[PDB]
């Protein structure tokens, strides 16, 4: 969220059901960004930023 | 009918907790399902249930 805040936007957080399991061994993130036109080309694409 | 409430008494999955839950006390870094005993299977072990 700081290290990464020109495609990054929002990053809701949840610990409990990720995608996988339950367990509290569990947790994930919804990364919404920032539209197409504020993210330049290359290290601004999600295959980039991930 | 004594046999009836018996065979009930002695033959029961009995939920069990958690050693972990929810909420928890500060730290504890543990948490672990704990699994209690299952229902009767044998023939034997049906001739056990006093």
């Amino acid at each position: 969220l700081e290290k990464e805040s020109s495609s990054v936007s929002s990053v809701f957080t949840v610990t409990g059901f990720n995608f996988a399991g339950r367990g509290q061994s569990s947790g994930m993130a919804f990364i919404m960004l920032k539209p197409w036109e504020e993210r330049p080309g290359g290290e601004n694409s999600v295959f980039e930023l991930a | 009918g004594d046999v009836s409430s018996a065979i009930q008494a002695q033959n029961v999955q009995i939920s069990s907790g958690q050693l972990g839950g929810l909420p928890a006390v500060k730290g504890q870094q543990l948490n672990a399902t704990i699994i209690g005993k299952t229902r009767l299977q044998t023939a034997e072990q049906f001739e056990n249930i006093l």
